[PDB]
């Protein structure tokens, strides 16, 4: 009614409706999934084309070696915090000449986050971002929300028809540490499978992902590399 | 230019003369020193001419404000705390030296404030260039809360003995009298130069000068 | 902050035009009548005062009559407080230009100055529109003696006679019937002025106290401005006084 | 200070603000022009006074510069800043470039604020529609017309203020290479063109006319009538 | 940030228009220039007496010649007296001379100006009687919330000002001694004020050629023998 | 100094009822001398002037601004200002500037706007007003300008002493200066009228 | 009515109502407690678990605010967040100015300086999650205060926060916590959670405790976790 | 310009000099350079007069809107990193030099070198111009554990051997000791100065 | 619309200042203050919810400086608020004028303060009323009660909160009699003011004390030790 004008009124259950339709614009988008295990993350973005002749869109934003972000939600809003957190990156090597670790930069990014919200005239930012990176005390996946709230997760599946995605993650999550990055990026992309119908399933065409690891700088692949990452696996 | 002050026992009392110089001939024979500040306030400048005049008028409008703003009458403590704080602003750039005094409810207050913003309290001063001469006789001949009338002679001889040792000091001089019940003025307290006559008449009759064009205008 | 209670002055009408503006007008039209003539020999201003009680006083020159510069003066029907802004403002510009040319200003430069700042708020700031209309007259080096008349809305333009306030509608209507162009001077002119402020005034028996009457004229290469004698302007309406019996 | 949006959109995607913006341009007075073959023309109407307004601060038919004129129809409040800010464009091009200004050139940086004043926090659009028309190197005549919505167009022959879309129908209809041959057949196209929307106006027509080297020159009353007197 | 003042579709100014209303709501005030001096008068009405009379005053100085009184809301006043205090010493800084009446009186009610046309701020909800004493001539104006100041012999003001008025048309006459003027805004507020008639309720000050004084309760019991 | 680049002098005086001002036409720079039809004395106003000597661009530019806040004050208050007041505008002006000073030295003298009484005064390069009764001297001749004055000044004397008074003061004085001369102006200021000659002085 | 439509705006009974929606919202929130006692000051927080998929550790509600001082939070956990950052920087500002620790009377009112600050405009919202500041020095010992969406400081022996509360609240009142020992005390904190909380929405939770006073040596410390499960297990008595 | 602090067990003591010197002709040669920062906090003024009274000033203020706040008295510490902080800012267009010294109801009597805006805790310190030739009496005169008599005396002689030999220090003393009770004041006069050998 | 910001109403008045003065009554706790001869009293409803609430962490008496003390009545958010902005006021007046703040310029400074928040529609009035108090060398006792609105005046004897006006009359029956000030029996005044309103007798907890005398022109806040003394042993 008269509560869902803007963020600064709250609602007499004491909720705010602006972010909570925050929220909504996310699992409106394309569903994305990531896992870590004890030494390798692989993040598994889905690529969405409006058309066939449209090709699909970029769910991955590069932001550094040991550091990668892929993006659900409204499409160009990521664009102003991939600039910042690209920046925020380069500055922690231009100074420290040491790469910014991966909790302290998603603390950073969740300030930034939150203040717009609270301050009238400020639109929240309406995309979800969920971020990689690996670390001397190993890979981590931090899941963000557009109330700036971001969690440590094991694996996590946002957006729209996510929920057999997550049931599939919780049975086989005791699997996710012990595999390696080969078996990762399998039972990655059979995850995938529950967000979308029983027609259209998965092509190495509309699907990328990404890795890091160990000794290995966080890359990026699309179809090349994928296509005998998904064929040899049973679904 | 040679400015004093002292404290007696109801109050205080600003000597100064009267000349102006700029420095190297006599600006004014006349020419005033001491300033207007509040009712019971009144302060008596030195050093640089228009830095000493613009900060004694620049204090006095604020001292008015916190007058009526309050309904309670001035401090002179509450004095020295504005100007200071304008002077060191620019750091002693301002050339600009004060011996400011009053009377208040608390009782004679005498302060002194040089270019660079010092600040101390004491019962007579004198600055100005000839102040090391004229400082002399005011700290040499100093008793603790003379008599009035004895204060007043006292700052004739004060700055007297300061007119012949400096340059810049002559003219007449005049001093304030500042009391616990009122305050008060005399001018024209010490006229040392008595040669001020002609001796040749001249009257130059018109015709003298060679004419060359003539206009009026009315009014 | 609280969009709700904001009017927005800038947004238009479906009909194509301002609400504020279109309402300013209307409550000049309530405020008092003012009108101006332009002659040969100079310029003539008379105005009413609506103020009527046995308790005014008025100490200075004049209530709605004001001088702008050494060659130029200034009416007023409107709003009174927002009149003593623009007042200054033009006091302003007039002298800032006195600063680069050291020449006063011509009577059109003045007037499209302040009319930039007057239009400057309804095209944005949000703060509301002025509700004062001005008359403007004056003398300048090219075009001589001038009369001008502004609008609210920032819109102004030249005229020969005017008038401005209530009854505006009756009185430019007799002002154009007698007005004779670039013929009738201060002199006769002037007697149209008594005659059209004692029909706009409803109330009979036209008093020189309620009225109010300034003239300029350059005369031996000096600009000269002066406000008639009430006792002066009484045998001027004792001309009106015998007018209908003769 | 105030910062908001003024203009937003619609369901339907059309602007309120602006369509409001250029109904005020069509409730203004009626003014024409067209580029002849070596000069310029422009023409307004004149709403008929009765024996007051001096024509002064009347005339609707300005200069940017000697290169460049101009007129204006809509509400006379926001023309006036748009003129005095290009002519200060006109004078800040010449001390930028020593080259003499270009009416593509003057053009586009005039609609350009419009467009500014549309999109700028707290701005509001102008009610004006405004012709820019001058003379480029080479002595090639070029005719602009603005937009409240900071669009520019170019126009061989155009009208705008009331009745704008009336008059545009005798223009394409009339114009051919017949119009704007010669100056008086210049002169007298916008004359016509002036024609269909005056009721009993008779001489509230005013012209005026840039030819080559020269600046805009205004035609005297008596020099209109002499081309208005053949009608018939 | 917005200014909410906005115009009638009569032409009325209706935030301003509301504050004249409150300003009628409030004490009655009467003022009566006469001979060398003018006198103001106001009526000061405690909750109880419990408060202290002679804490706060309603007339209050502004420079040696020129003194205030007010009838609306009281907090709007006391902003008016620290800008009106500040303004006559920075004339004071330019031209050292003490400040005119009318000078004075323009740049205090651009104060009323400007806020009643900046956004953000409400318009005032006073109404001042101006009181000054300069080159022999007594000024007496009167300022309204719109900044409008206009000039009276005399005035009334606040509650009951039409019966205010009403004796004005009658009781002040010309050629009056000040102290006889003091003694006839009293019987103009006679009817207007019920109840005890005190020194204290009653806030008497004027301003001759030796300056704006204002008036001591014991003074005013004097003055009270009509 | 920068005082005496363009060289230059202002005098002025007092009668009984009457006050009177002279200075010298001669513009130049340094040694050289470019043209003697300078005027360095401007109008006030009834009954007030105002002179200016030192730099000539700073008499040109403060001068300029005087009718500027003049006219401000001229235009609310329907009265003429007080020529004690308008010493505190030209004080208050330099002290704005004072930082990086203008360099002029003014001289003021007229009458009372209200009636008959006179009134004079000079300031300081650093704005120090100063009200001196007698008279005021000021230029790159100063030095030589004194003596020639107070000798010749007496408290009252009639407008026809007044003539001859400043004029030989002027003379002999500023023959000794070679940045100063080559002409004179005078201006006499009385209650009813105005008197204004020029003196035939040695070209030099 | 629209009276509650901004926080600016007074009701006709004379209260503010956004602020009151914000103490509903933390009303929303988990159950929070904490306890002061001689030792020091012990906190607990209960972590609902959503999803299996959490790491363990993961939505950490537990803030280090600076050496001396820790800090619990039950609202919206982002509005903490920042909060945190903020207080972290005031305490950080402190100790670049003053030269030593800020005590956590002057922290928690600078603190509710900031939190009053949001709730006085119309162009900013109060904090939706209230929170609790401990701290223990040598020179004033536990002391445990709490700050409300009112941003105003609180001192309490004992205290909860969260959904359930009054209920938590008499359990606290019922055995004096000043006699008892940091040892104790997280054996009782573990049993109150346990009672607080039933299945009914919610599924399953964890016990967070927190540890400051002499047994962390005046640092603001984590539990361990080998004395957190068996102060788990002495509270695990009253559920078997 | 000679200042001097002497920590002990209940206390400090803070002495100065009345001279004030610009050039080689005395200004004012009579003036207390104790400027109080609080009520237990005190502070010592050196190099140039005027600048170093407008930090005293800034400093006594800023601590005393924190002290109000807490309704305690500030550290000794938190008090020379006000005049620290306040200096090291300003110390280019400054060359004021200060000396902190203070007791609180914890750590107990202090003394911080706050000169040329460096931060020190020494049992004594010295500053001033005066200072530079009393370096040899203060490490034979000085030990450990004195009272605040016996203080007074090292303070008191150290003070009347400076003002002897330097042209720039010279006058009374004005002596501060601040202990749990309160403060105490002592002005020692020229005739009162202990006098040492003048041959 | 009126009746949301504050805006001129139809009738002159205020709304959102007055709902102000109702969200002062809304606190729940009367406050009570009588300026005597040598002293001046502060006695306020101390209220403790529950028992692991702790005592000297809420209180109603803050000190703005040495000599002057302040009680407040209202909801605590604005409480701190002006308490704060008060001391950035009264500390700054030292470092300008360089005395103590007097009563009369500290109440004018707040008010100011207060007085934008209702001519700035940006913001919003307190919710709380501040009565300052203390003692000048000239009119003795000052007492002084400043309201939302920025309205305050010498006040002989003033009261606050939801028995206000059962609380004035009280004050005026006693000033009626023209009862003799002095300290201690003017402190039974204020305490059997609200002691015979609400008809309970009071524990010494529940109330809260402040002071200020001639011979201590320092702020102090009567021990709860001394309430339980004039409490119990003199009702009389």
């Amino acid at each position: 009614n008269q509560y869902d004008n803007d963020v600064t009124v709250w609602s007499p259950q004491g909720r705010i409706h602006q972010i909570e339709y925050a929220m909504e614009a996310v699992k409106q988008g394309s569903a994305t999934v990531g896992l870590k295990s004890k030494t390798h993350a692989v993040l598994v973005a889905l690529k969405r084309a409006q058309s066939e002749l449209a090709a699909h869109q970029k769910k991955i934003l590069h932001v550094d070696n040991h550091i990668g972000i892929s993006i659900a939600g409204l499409t160009a809003d990521a664009r102003l915090l991939c600039n910042f957190m690209r920046q925020e990156c380069l500055d922690s090597r231009f100074v420290f000449d040491r790469p910014l670790p991966v909790s302290r930069l998603v603390s950073l990014i969740g300030s930034k986050t939150q203040i717009p919200t609270q301050r009238y005239g400020r639109r929240p930012y309406g995309v979800g971002l969920l971020i990689a990176g690996y670390d001397d005390m190993g890979p981590h996946i931090f899941q963000t929300c557009p109330s700036a709230n971001y969690f440590d997760c094991r694996a996590m599946s946002i957006g729209a028809r996510s929920q057999s995605a997550r049931t599939y993650l919780e049975r086989h999550m005791s699997e996710f540490m012990e595999c390696n990055l080969n078996e990762l990026v399998k039972h990655g992309l059979r995850a995938l499978r529950e967000t979308l119908p029983a027609e259209q399933d998965l092509t190495t065409k509309n699907v990328s992902i990404g890795i890091v690891g160990k000794d290995l700088e966080f890359t990026i692949y699309d179809d090349d590399d994928v296509s005998p990452f998904l064929e040899g696996l049973e679904e | 230019t040679t400015i004093a002050g002292l404290v007696f026992q109801d109050g205080v009392i600003l000597g100064a003369d009267t000349r102006a110089t700029n420095d190297s001939v006599v600006a004014d024979k006349i020419c005033e020193k001491i300033h207007f500040i509040a009712p019971k306030i009144y302060c008596c400048g030195a050093g640089v001419a228009a830095d000493a005049e613009m900060t004694t008028r620049m204090a006095a409008s604020n001292m008015e404000l916190h007058a009526l703003s309050t309904g309670r009458e001035c401090r002179v403590a509450t004095v020295t705390r504005m100007l200071r704080q304008t002077l060191f602003r620019y750091q002693g750039y301002v050339g600009a030296s004060l011996i400011v005094g009053g009377v208040d409810f608390t009782g004679p207050q005498l302060y002194s404030v040089h270019p660079h913003g010092s600040y101390s309290r004491l019962p007579f001063t004198a600055l100005g260039s000839g102040q090391d001469a004229a400082i002399a006789v005011l700290e040499d001949r100093f008793q603790p809360n003379m008599t009035l009338e004895a204060a007043q002679e006292l700052l004739v001889e004060a700055i007297t003995a300061g007119i012949l040792g400096d340059l810049g000091s002559g003219g007449n001089v005049d001093a304030c009298v500042i009391t616990a019940a009122g305050a008060k003025m005399l001018r024209a307290l010490s006229s040392p130069t008595k040669p001020i006559e002609r001796s040749s008449q001249y009257r130059f009759a018109p015709g003298t000068t060679p004419v060359l064009s003539q206009t009026v205008v009315p009014l | 902050m609280s969009r709700r209670y904001d009017s927005r002055t800038t947004i238009f009408s479906p009909e194509g035009r301002l609400y504020q503006v279109e309402y300013a007008m209307e409550a000049i039209g309530h405020a008092g009548t003012c009108l101006g003539i332009l002659a040969n020999d100079g310029v003539l201003l008379a105005a009413e005062r609506r103020n009527i009680h046995k308790l005014l006083d008025e100490v200075f020159f004049s209530e709605k009559i004001y001088k702008l510069n050494e060659d130029m003066a200034c009416s007023v029907a409107g709003i009174t407080s927002d009149a003593n802004v623009l007042t200054n403002e033009l006091r302003l510009i007039a002298q800032r230009y006195l600063l680069q040319y050291q020449e006063p200003i011509p009577c059109e430069q003045l007037v499209t100055a302040l009319c930039d700042i007057k239009q400057a708020y309804t095209q944005f700031g949000g703060k509301r529109p002025f509700g004062v209309s001005l008359l403007y007259i004056g003398w300048d080096k090219h075009y001589g003696f001038q009369l001008y008349q502004s609008d609210p809305s920032g819109n102004y333009g030249g005229w020969k006679a005017t008038c401005i306030g209530n009854n505006s509608a009756a009185a430019v209507s007799m002002l154009k019937q007698d007005y004779k162009e670039g013929e009738m001077t201060l002199k006769s002119a002037l007697a149209l002025a008594i005659k059209v402020l004692n029909k706009t005034m409803d109330v009979s028996k036209l008093s020189a106290e309620k009225v109010e009457i300034a003239t300029l004229t350059r005369e031996n290469g000096k600009t000269v401005i002066r406000v008639l004698k009430q006792k002066e302007v009484e045998q001027l309406i004792k001309k009106h006084e015998e007018e209908e019996a003769k | 200070s105030y910062d908001r949006a003024i203009t937003v959109f619609s369901p339907d995607g059309h602007l309120f603000q602006v369509e409001y913006a250029q109904e005020a341009v069509k409730k203004g007075s009626t003014a024409v022009g067209v580029r002849g073959k070596d000069i310029v023309v422009l023409g307004v109407e004149k709403k008929s006074v009765a024996k007051l307004q001096d024509e002064r601060t009347v005339r609707k038919i300005c200069a940017l510069d000697d290169n460049v004129c101009m007129a204006f129809a809509g509400l006379t409040a926001d023309a006036r800043i748009v003129i005095n800010r290009a002519r200060v464009e006109c004078q800040s091009h010449r001390l930028t470039v020593e080259d003499p200004v270009t009416v593509e050139y003057i053009t586009r940086y005039i609609a350009s604020l419009k467009q500014r004043y549309t999109q700028s926090n707290g701005r509001r659009p102008f009610g004006i529609s405004a012709l820019i028309v001058g003379f480029d190197f080479d002595g090639t005549p070029r005719l602009y017309q603005t937009d409240p919505s900071g669009t520019y167009h170019a126009w061989k022959a155009n009208a705008i203020g009331r009745g704008a879309k009336s008059v545009r129908e005798f223009l394409e209809k009339n114009y051919t290479d017949e119009a704007i041959e010669t100056d008086d057949l210049t002169i007298k196209l916008v004359i016509k063109a002036l024609l269909e929307v005056v009721q009993s106006g008779g001489k509230n027509i005013e012209l005026a006319v840039m030819r080559r080297d020269q600046p805009l020159k205004i035609l005297n009353p008596e020099e209109i009538e002499k081309y208005v007197a053949e009608i018939e | 940030s917005f200014s909410l003042t906005t115009f009638s579709p009569s032409g009325k100014l209706v935030q301003i228009e509301y504050a004249l209303a409150a300003v009628a709501g409030g004490a009655p005030s009467v003022g009566i220039k006469a001979a060398n001096g003018v006198v103001l008068a106001t009526e000061k009405k405690q909750k109880s007496i419990l408060y202290d009379e002679r804490s706060v005053h309603k007339v209050e100085p502004i420079t040696k010649h020129i003194g205030l009184v007010y009838s609306g809301m009281g907090p709007d006043y006391r902003v008016l007296v620290h800008r009106a205090r500040k303004l006559a010493q920075q004339y004071y800084l330019v031209y050292q001379e003490p400040i005119p009446t009318a000078q004075l009186v323009q740049r205090v009610a651009s104060v009323m100006q400007e806020y009643t046309q900046s956004g953000g701020v409400r318009p005032f909800g006073v109404s001042l009687l101006i009181c000054g004493w300069n080159e022999g001539r007594p000024y007496l104006f009167q300022s309204d919330p719109s900044g409008a100041y206009f000039a009276w012999k005399a005035t009334a003001m606040g509650k009951n000002y039409v019966n205010g008025k009403t004796f004005l048309e009658k009781r002040y006459n010309e050629d009056l001694e000040l102290e006889d003027a003091i003694h006839t805004a009293i019987l103009t507020l006679k009817e207007s004020f019920e109840g005890q008639m005190t020194e204290d309720n009653i806030e008497v000050g004027i301003c001759n050629e030796a300056g704006f004084r204002r008036l001591t309760p014991t003074e005013v019991k004097d003055y009270l023998a009509a | 100094s920068i005082m005496s680049y363009n060289g230059g002098a202002v005098m002025a005086m007092k009668g009984k009822n009457c006050v009177a001002i002279a200075a010298d036409r001669r513009f130049g720079i340094q040694a050289q001398m470019v043209t003697t039809d300078f005027q360095k004395i401007f109008p006030m106003g009834d009954r007030l002037y105002i002179g200016l000597a030192g730099l000539a661009t700073d008499v040109q530019t403060v001068a300029q601004r005087l009718k500027f806040r003049l006219n401000l004050y001229e235009l609310k208050e329907g009265r003429q200002i007080k020529p004690y007041t308008l010493m505190s505008m030209v004080a208050n002006l330099l002290y704005e500037k004072r930082f990086g000073p203008y360099y002029t030295e003014p001289v003021i003298a007229g009458l009372d706007p209200k009636t008959f009484k006179p009134f004079i005064c000079s300031l300081d390069l650093i704005g120090c007003p100063m009200v001196t009764d007698d008279f005021v001297v000021s230029g790159t001749c100063t030095e030589q300008m004194y003596g020639m004055c107070e000798s010749l000044w007496e408290p009252n004397m009639d407008p026809e002493h007044l003539f001859e008074t400043i004029s030989q003061a002027m003379l002999n004085a500023v023959d000794r200066d070679a940045v100063s001369g080559m002409g004179v102006i005078v201006h006499i200021i009385e209650k009813d009228k105005i008197t204004t000659r020029t003196l035939k002085a040695r070209m030099d | 009515t629209g009276y509650d439509l901004s926080a600016s705006t007074f009701s006709p009974d004379g209260r503010v109502f956004q602020v009151e929606y914000a103490m509903k919202a933390v009303e929303n929130s988990s159950t929070a407690i904490g306890i002061r006692c001689k030792d020091g000051v012990v906190f607990g927080v209960e972590k609902l678990v959503l999803s299996k998929l959490y790491e363990e550790g993961s939505n950490k509600r537990l803030f280090n605010v600076d050496r001396h001082v820790g800090m619990a939070v039950a609202g919206l956990l982002a509005d903490a967040r920042s909060l945190a950052d903020i207080a972290r920087e005031e305490a950080s500002n402190f100790r670049s100015n003053f030269g030593y620790n800020i005590p956590l009377k002057h922290l928690a009112d600078r603190v509710a300086m900031y939190v009053h600050a949001y709730t006085l405009y119309s162009a900013v919202r109060p904090f939706g999650c209230s929170f609790m500041l401990g701290s223990y020095s040598v020179n004033d010992g536990a002391q445990l205060y709490m700050i409300d969406p009112s941003g105003v400081s609180y001192g309490y022996w004992g205290c909860a926060i969260g959904k359930a509360r009054q209920a938590a609240k008499t359990e606290i009142e019922k055995l004096q916590m000043k006699e008892m020992t940091c040892r104790d005390v997280v054996k009782e904190v573990a049993k109150i959670i346990y009672i607080v909380h039933d299945e009914v929405k919610d599924k399953a939770f964890e016990l967070e405790l927190s540890w400051v006073g002499e047994i962390t040596n005046g640092r603001h410390e984590i539990v361990p976790k080998d004395v957190r499960e068996e102060a788990e297990k002495y509270a695990k008595e009253s559920l078997k | 310009t000679t200042i001097m602090a002497v920590e002990f067990d209940g206390g400090v003591v803070v002495g100065s000099d009345s001279r004030v010197s610009a050039g080689e002709a005395v200004v004012n040669r009579v003036f207390d350079k104790l400027s109080p920062l609080h009520q237990h906090i005190y502070c010592a003024l050196s190099g140039s007069a005027a600048d170093a009274q407008a930090i005293a000033d800034m400093a006594a203020y800023q601590l005393e809107l924190h002290g109000m706040e807490l309704e305690e008295p500030p550290l000794v510490l938190a008090a020379a990193n006000v005049v620290r902080n306040i200096t090291y800012k300003y110390r280019e267009d400054l060359s004021a030099h200060l000396m902190v010294a203070g007791w609180d109801q914890r750590e107990g009597g202090q003394v911080y070198g706050t000169m040329s805006g460096m931060l020190i805790r020494q049992p004594f310190a010295i500053g001033g111009s005066g200072s530079t030739y009393i370096y040899g009496y203060v490490d034979a005169a000085y030990k450990p554990g004195m009272s605040p008599e016996e203080c007074r005396r090292f303070t008191t002689n150290a003070i009347a051997l400076a003002m002897k030999r330097d042209g720039s220090s010279g006058g009374v003393i004005y002596l501060a000791t601040i202990t749990g009770a309160g403060v105490d004041h002592r002005v020692i006069l020229g005739d009162e100065l202990p006098r040492f050998y003048d041959e | 619309f009126d009746r949301h910001i504050t805006i001129f109403s139809p009738e002159g008045r205020l709304y959102q200042v007055e709902y102000a003065f109702k969200a002062i009554n809304q606190g729940g706790l009367t406050s009570v203050a009588v300026r005597g001869k040598d002293c001046a009293v502060i006695v306020t409803q101390k209220k403790v919810p529950d028992k692991l609430l702790d005592s000297s962490t809420v209180t109603h008496l803050f000190k703005i400086t040495e000599n002057i003390g302040c009680v407040m009545t209202g909801m605590t958010a604005d409480s701190r608020s002006q308490v704060q902005r008060a001391r950035y006021e009264a500390a700054n007046w030292k470092y300008k004028y360089g005395y103590e703040i007097p009563v009369d310029m500290l109440c004018k400074r707040i008010a100011d303060i207060s007085q934008v928040y209702t001519q700035n529609a940006e913001m919003r009035p307190l919710g709380c009323c501040m009565i300052l108090i203390g003692i000048d060398e000239e009119q003795g006792p000052q007492v002084y009660k400043c309201d939302p609105a920025g309205y305050y005046c010498g006040f002989k004897a003033t009261a606050a909160g939801v028995k206000q006006t059962e609380s004035t009359s009280f004050l005026e029956k006693k000033v009626k009699k023209k009862f003799d000030w002095t300290f201690e029996q003017t402190v039974e005044t204020a305490i059997t003011c609200l002691s015979t309103v609400l008809s309970i007798d009071f524990k010494p907890s529940e109330i809260e004390v402040g002071v200020v005398t001639v011979e201590n022109p320092k702020f102090r806040i009567l021990t709860e030790a001394e309430i339980d003394a004039h409490l119990v042993a003199l009702a009389e």
